[PDB]
Order: C-alpha cells, then sequence, then structure tokens
C-alpha cells in the first residue's frame, strides 16, 4: 500500500501493539489499529462492527466516541488526520 | 473487517 508516517500519538499507539517502524503501508496501519482494538477490547464480539473508543487514545485521535467498520470513507478521513503521506 | 483488520 502507500507509505505513511504516523504522527507522534498514532506512532505511540502502533508501537504499543508491537509495530517497529516509523514508516508504514496503509495495510500495516489498518492491521495494527485492529490489533489495538482487540487488545484493548474496544468492541463487543456480538456486534463486531462497532468500535467503542470513547475514553481511549483512539477516540482522541479519531475525534469520535464510536464508529462502525463499514464507514470506510470516514475511517480513512480519521486515520489521515493522524498521518502524513 | 475482523480486528485480528483491513479488502
Amino acid at each position: 500500500e502507500t507509505l505513511v508516517r504516523p504522527k507522534p500519538l498514532l506512532l505511540k499507539l502502533l508501537k504499543s501493539v508491537g509495530a517497529q517502524k516509523d514508516t508504514y503501508t496503509m495495510k500495516e496501519v489498518l492491521f495494527y489499529l485492529g490489533q489495538y482494538i482487540m487488545t484493548k477490547r474496544l468492541y463487543d464480539e456480538k456486534q463486531q462492527h462497532i468500535v467503542y473508543c470513547s475514553n481511549d487514545l483512539l477516540g482522541d485521535l479519531f475525534g469520535v466516541p464510536s464508529f462502525s467498520v463499514k464507514e470506510h470513507r470516514k475511517i480513512y478521513t480519521m486515520i489521515y488526520r493522524n498521518l502524513v503521506v | 473487517v475482523w480486528f485480528g483488520f483491513x479488502x
């Protein structure tokens, strides 16, 4: 995918789930975001499309308390504010 | 779209 440089608080989040680089592909960023959502249990297994990120750094970065994984455009918009290409 | 994530 395309090469992006996460801003400092997104880099911290990614490194907290074992990412090792300063520069990533978008596919890597999405992967590590998912690992973070899992390790912080920001979802309920019986409605797995919903992310609950209020009161978490993820919600601070994204600007929302919750979102659905089906909001493709909105998720990219929220991620891109935390990255430079 | 399963978090353990990305199509």
